[PDB]
């Protein structure tokens, strides 16, 4: 180390006060005044505005949200889409509760969990395939020839559901990417581009109807950014 | 019990237990591959290891250099259509081909996958007369600048001398910012998810023809399961079509491998590469 | 010092190691840093332990292959599926179909998962897993005879009843799946070009035998609340013991597409 | 309490799964399947994007 030898100056080590995030160090003079002996009132008192219970940011990640709320004839036939694409997590964290919260983070690595629900009578017949292709903006070459039929998609990564057996499903996407963690700034690189197949037509007149819930777990925010990008 | 009400046998459990034998005993047989092949294979991680010839450079001139990317040796070759013309009645036929290109038993393995890690081996063949070939990888792209160099002062050199090595073998590392990179085209240019790195193949002399052949290197590993490619059947390489100048094979192809017979098909007349927008 | 030296070992020199040959030694030139310079193993790189590369992880995975329906106007005894034991099938609606000109269409059949897979190698063994889906309600009904006869053909004078069966009673039942043993009198069966429409007799060297899902009813229905048509979905998986030898063929060569 | 002798309905307790906020109660069938055997990277590998902190909404 360089040796100094310092005698005017005090090595202002006070005046330097983390608050969570900024760093003030100051010079000269720090003052802090209110009014003094605080107490505060029990929790009889107040707290019949909130819940027993506290709520993070990784939670609001970790709640389903609607994603798809739709129906499908029997018009539609094996092979052909009954719900449309969903980008993984595109297409899920640009709804607001989601997007408010992941505001202010630089990146996000977790697990998806995309669970769609289905309506039937016990008249009603058919089965539905749900698949993920990974990473669609990378081999974009090979998505629609792996997510046309099913066949194709039911080898990579899915989930089936019995129309007359199933009444909800749920299939689990870890996060898979080249990098670490997936860019909010720029939404570069979903982990996967989920599609809906027919694996075999309606029997009836009545369409189905379904809803899809997505959230994450095993969730890693990355660090705090301003997330603005020039255009 | 073999049948239900509940999925009998979904994904997760198929890779994990099967069902019971229809006999409602033990189905299975004992492992005897290495008592009749006298080898065994599990892993496709070690049967990349074996080189094939993947692709040739013939329609340059007499020079002494051969530039291109490696990633797209990992990639199976375009298939592309081929327009033929009747020289008599002047009434086109059509089959496939793959141009002065094939794919390698990597090639089979990698198409199954989405990314990748490690190094690719690359072992070339030259005419005769060629006495030295040299190797050398470049970055391809000088990151802000419009133009790349045209020499390098740090990069790999790795000299082998035909006449008494007839076959030269090079190794080109995995060199990408990321953990493990792609190899297939895409459209992304904010940054970059592959290493794309350029391979120099030189002789002393300068020659024509280069023949090369791909294989997996020790390090080489695949990532994420996507399914199966887009094939054609071997048996199309023999089928034909007969017209006045000559044969039509539906499956075309160049010697590409200096070691297979040249076919004795005509030249098409035009040349066109599946899309993925020509699938019906 | 500097003495002399004895003669070595006669020594044989080539061009290259050999291709063929997963192991052993490889002669190349490191472009890296250092010579034996490799990036190491990392494994669950797709969020799972799975060696997604091993070739017993890859076979155990289901997949279409044919379709057929199942309805009120069936006879008894009536065969729904008759299929040859063997892995290798074609993708039912799932061919490569390109256009060549304004009116010239060509159609390329596509490989099953399991064809694909064992494309490569010349001979396969280990048992199967078929596995059978009934679209339809708690309020259709029917049998099934799930038989497999091991050496032979399912033609006139075959009673099912020598046979391994399964007679399921499909009421509120709704699936199927069993695990098709490997019965033949080679340790190997032969790798083909698959053949849906062929019996066992022809291409006695690559499959086993045939299995059979035969109807042993009418489908029960009343027409004014559920339909009269239940489509059966057939998927094959892999067994467990599915062993695949003799890496010197190929039936399929992949290729990639280019961007549209 | 109004007691009540159900025999043929059952008292489907799970098939209820709270997440965090949301309360799915089902009745026929919950399925749920994935890539099995999951594991994750040690931190070396990935978190070159984070800070070693969290930061909750408080």
């Amino acid at each position: 180390m360089a040796e100094q030898i310092n005698e005017n100056y005090e090595n202002k080590q006070q005046l330097v006060e983390q608050t969570e995030i900024t760093t003030f160090e100051n010079d000269l003079i720090v003052l802090e005044d209110g009014p003094q002996m605080e107490e505060s009132l029990p929790f009889a008192f107040h707290g019949q505005h909130t819940d027993n219970r506290q709520h993070t940011v990784v939670n609001f990640l970790q709640r389903p949200q609607v994603i798809f709320d739709s129906s499908w004839a029997s018009d539609v036939p094996r092979n052909k889409q009954f719900m449309d694409s969903i980008m993984i997590p595109d297409d899920i964290i640009s709804f607001p509760m989601f997007a408010e919260k992941l505001k202010g983070f630089s990146s996000l690595r977790a697990t998806a969990v995309i669970t769609v629900q289905f309506q039937t009578q016990p008249f009603q017949a058919g089965r539905v395939m749900l698949g993920s292709f990974p990473l669609p903006t990378l081999n974009p070459t090979r998505v629609k020839f792996a997510t046309n039929h099913v066949s194709r998609l039911m080898l990579l990564n899915h989930v089936q559901c019995d129309i007359a057996k199933e009444t909800e499903v749920s299939l689990r996407i870890p996060f898979v990417s080249p990098y670490n963690s997936y860019d909010l700034v720029s939404k570069r690189f979903p982990w996967a581009k989920v599609v809906g197949l027919v694996y075999s037509p309606l029997t009836t007149t009545i369409p189905v109807d379904f809803i899809v819930y997505g959230h994450f777990e095993d969730v890693e925010l990355g660090c705090p950014t301003s997330g603005m990008l020039a255009q | 019990s073999n049948s239900g009400t509940e999925q009998q046998n979904p994904r997760g459990s198929s890779l994990l237990t099967d069902p019971e034998s229809i006999t409602k005993s033990d189905p299975y047989n004992p492992n005897i591959s290495l008592l009749i092949s006298g080898e065994v294979f599990t892993n496709f991680r070690n049967l990349i290891k074996r080189v094939n010839f993947r692709k040739a450079t013939t329609l340059n001139g007499k020079r002494i250099s051969d530039t291109f990317d490696i990633n797209s040796l990992i990639e199976a070759p375009r298939l592309d259509i081929a327009q033929y013309v009747d020289t008599e009645t002047k009434e086109a036929k059509y089959g496939f081909s793959y141009f002065w290109s094939a794919p390698t038993t990597l090639n089979i393995v990698a198409e199954m996958y989405a990314l990748y890690r490690g190094g690719v081996r690359v072992k070339v063949v030259t005419e005769k007369g060629v006495d030295f070939v040299r190797a050398t990888v470049s970055p391809q792209q000088t990151y802000g600048s419009d133009v790349a160099p045209t020499t390098h002062i740090s990069t790999p050199l790795a000299i082998e001398q035909i006449p008494i090595k007839g076959v030269a073998e090079f190794q080109i590392p995995y060199y990408a910012p990321c953990l493990s990179s792609s190899f297939r085209a895409n459209s992304e240019t904010f940054y970059y998810s592959s290493g794309r790195n350029n391979l120099d193949i030189a002789t002393s002399p300068p020659s024509i023809n280069r023949y090369y052949a791909v294989g997996a290197g020790d390090d080489m590993d695949f990532s994420i399961f996507i399914g199966t490619p887009p094939c054609i059947h071997a048996s199309q390489t023999a089928q034909f079509t007969k017209i006045k100048q000559g044969k039509v094979y539906d499956l075309r192809y160049d010697q590409y491998d200096p070691f297979r017979e040249v076919q004795d098909g005509t030249a098409f007349l035009n040349a066109r590469s599946i899309e993925d927008s020509d699938l019906l | 010092s500097k003495p002399l030296l004895p003669i070595a070992n006669p020594t044989v020199l080539r061009p290259a190691n050999t291709f063929a040959i997963t192991d052993t030694n490889d002669m190349s030139h490191s472009l890296a840093l250092s010579n034996d310079t490799n990036v190491p193993f990392v494994k669950a790189l797709d969020g799972s332990g799975l060696d997604e590369m091993s070739f017993d992880y890859l076979k155990k995975i289901p997949q279409f292959i044919q379709s057929k329906f199942f309805t009120t106007t069936t006879k008894p005894q009536e065969v729904l599926f008759q299929t040859k034991v063997m892995p290798h099938y074609f993708v039912p609606g799932g061919d490569v179909t390109v256009a060549m000109d304004k009116d010239i269409t060509r159609t390329i059949w596509q490989p099953s998962h399991l064809a694909y897979i064992t494309s490569m190698f010349k001979y396969w063994t280990g048992s199967l897993v078929y596995t059978f889906k009934f679209v339809k309600t708690d309020y259709h009904s029917g049998r099934v005879e799930v038989s497999f006869h091991p050496f032979s053909d399912y033609t006139t004078g075959t009673y099912s009843d020598y046979t391994y069966r399964i007679i399921v009673d499909l009421r509120e039942k709704s699936e199927f799946s069993v695990t098709i043993p490997f019965i033949s009198p080679v340790p190997y069966k032969r790798i083909s070009r698959p053949d849906w429409d062929k019996p066992y007799s022809k291409y006695a060297h690559a499959s086993t035998g045939t299995l059979v899902l035969k109807a042993l009813t009418s489908l029960k229905a009343t027409n004014t609340v559920v339909s009269n048509s239940v489509e059966i979905l057939i998927e094959v998986n892999a067994g467990d013991d599915f062993n695949v030898i003799a890496p010197i063929e190929n039936i399929f060569f992949p290729f990639s597409l280019s961007p549209g």
